[PDB]
């Protein structure tokens, strides 16, 4: 309606709640998979018979510049020894309007890596550091 | 961390020069062996009976002006010569652990009056608070009594410092020699102990609760009521338990900072103060700037993390346990010369 309202991919809005990790930049690889099992039917050839069996979520790698900030980070991470802490993330698409397209949530979060900025004298770029991150299900 | 220093009459020998003996056959090719009734070659064996490989002996007095200031009782700084008094363990940077066994064996035999006793031991105390890493340990008049020792400590001497320890009761040692008991003061033993812990549980176990073998009996038994009136003030105490043979109760300093009181604290402190400064040697050398300030600091961490390591410290996790601060605010534009500044922190206290 009203010459629709297409979705984009560079607006959007990326935030972890919880310890001040603030607001990120940029999010790959949200995907859910159900792991089918597949089974032969042995009197009957023509197919192979296809039975879902659960639901996995991947792993998300969050990307923003390397600001001061980045303290917050390392220290949750290197948190594990005296009990961490998993808030509610939030990823989000947006249009140029900023009108929500389709909310996320990721119910409970937990760190898995955290690649460093590539430092290198010569390459004309800016630090990313990355954020990766596990996962436990879409809120709703 | 764990070498001894003793200082005493005994025949022949170097005078006034530290040597250095590391077994007991070592010992008394230097200085006899329990000849003339002098306290040192008892106070040695002792010590070397109860562990500890090392230990340097400053042979003073001679075999007969026996005891007096300088000769016998050493109390001299000899004008640091290196050569007498106190001032010889000036040149070791090594020792770190000092006792007196003759201090007193002229008091018995009354070449040394109690007030002119009480400044000796005062002085070792300066010595001890100059050097800031060796422990002096301070012995009570013989035949004290339980109730008139501790009005001894806080009237006659009160030395108040952070590098002493007393223990009251004297041993009746074993003399296997002529197989006699003998009346000894406990210096040389206790110090035994104290060689045990560093080579068996670290430094960072208190010296305590460990067999004083080489004990035979001890004067003047304490019950544990009247130890309670002792403990506290500051002065440890040796009792006979049934069953488990003449054990050390009492880890206190002679102190009266209530955040210094423990003994093992201060035992850690001297080891880990002495064990940075033998590492961080970037003194009339590395230009001073932030770049130096910043080095500093992470080189004191990369150490405490892993002191950390074998337990001795608190907070379940690294960050938790120091906390320092060598960055541009505590070197002041106007801290020419006099830079290079940095704090630090440990802890782990016993019962």
């Amino acid at each position: 309606m009203t010459r629709k309202d297409p979705g984009s991919s560079i607006w959007f809005s990326l935030a972890i709640d919880g310890e001040s990790l603030g607001y990120f930049n940029g999010c790959e690889g949200l995907s859910t998979q159900v792991e089918v099992e597949q089974r032969q039917e042995g009197g009957n050839n023509g197919f192979v018979w296809q039975l879902p069996t659960r639901v996995t979520y991947s792993n998300i790698r969050l990307t923003r510049p390397l600001t001061p900030d980045t303290a917050k980070v390392a220290k949750w991470i290197s948190s594990v020894q005296t009990g961490i802490q998993r808030p509610t993330a939030q990823i989000s698409a947006l249009r140029a309007d900023g009108s929500l397209v389709a909310r996320w949530g990721l119910i409970d979060v937990l760190p898995v890596s955290w690649q460093g900025p590539s430092l290198d004298p010569g390459s004309a770029s800016v630090a990313n550091e990355v954020l990766e991150i596990a996962h436990h299900g879409f809120t709703d | 961390t764990s070498v001894a220093a003793f200082v005493g009459l005994a025949p022949t020998g170097p005078l006034n020069e530290p040597t250095l003996v590391t077994n007991w056959t070592q010992y008394v090719a230097a200085f006899g062996d329990f000849t003339g009734g002098y306290y040192l070659a008892h106070s040695v064996y002792g010590f070397f009976n109860n562990g500890g490989s090392a230990a340097y002996v400053v042979r003073v007095g001679g075999s007969a002006q026996a005891e007096s200031a300088h000769p016998g009782p050493a109390q001299y700084l000899g004008d640091s010569s290196d050569r007498t008094g106190f001032g010889g363990l000036e040149a070791i940077d090594e020792i770190s652990m000092v006792a007196v066994p003759d201090l007193m064996a002229a008091y018995q035999r009354g070449a040394i009056d109690l007030e002119a006793v009480k400044a000796v031991q005062l002085g070792l105390i300066a010595h001890c608070e100059l050097m800031g890493d060796r422990v002096a340990i301070i012995d009570p008049p013989p035949n004290q009594n339980a109730r008139q020792i501790r009005v001894w400590r806080q009237e006659t001497a009160g030395y108040d410092s952070k590098y002493a320890a007393l223990y009251y009761p004297w041993i009746k040692s074993f003399d296997p020699a002529t197989g006699q008991s003998r009346l000894v003061p406990p210096s040389g033993h206790v110090a035994g102990i104290w060689a045990r812990n560093d080579s068996e549980r670290g430094v960072h176990k208190a010296p305590a609760n460990e067999v004083v073998r080489g004990a035979v009996d001890l004067e003047l038994q304490i019950t544990r009521g009247e130890q309670d009136l002792l403990n506290p003030i500051g002065v440890n105490c040796i009792r006979s338990f049934p069953g488990r043979g003449i054990r050390v109760w009492g880890a206190r300093t002679l102190s009266s900072d209530p955040a210094w009181r423990y003994l093992n604290i201060r035992r850690y402190f001297n080891y880990l103060e002495e064990s940075i400064l033998i590492g961080t040697q970037w003194v009339v050398f590395e230009p001073n700037d932030h770049n130096l300030w910043a080095r500093i600091r992470r080189n004191v961490s990369a150490f405490l993390v892993n002191e950390w390591r074998n337990g001795a410290l608190f907070g379940q996790s690294p960050d938790q346990a120091y906390y320092v601060k060598c960055d541009e605010e505590t070197n002041p534009p106007e801290s020419v010369d006099l830079g290079r500044v940095v704090c630090e922190i440990g802890i782990a206290p016993v019962k």
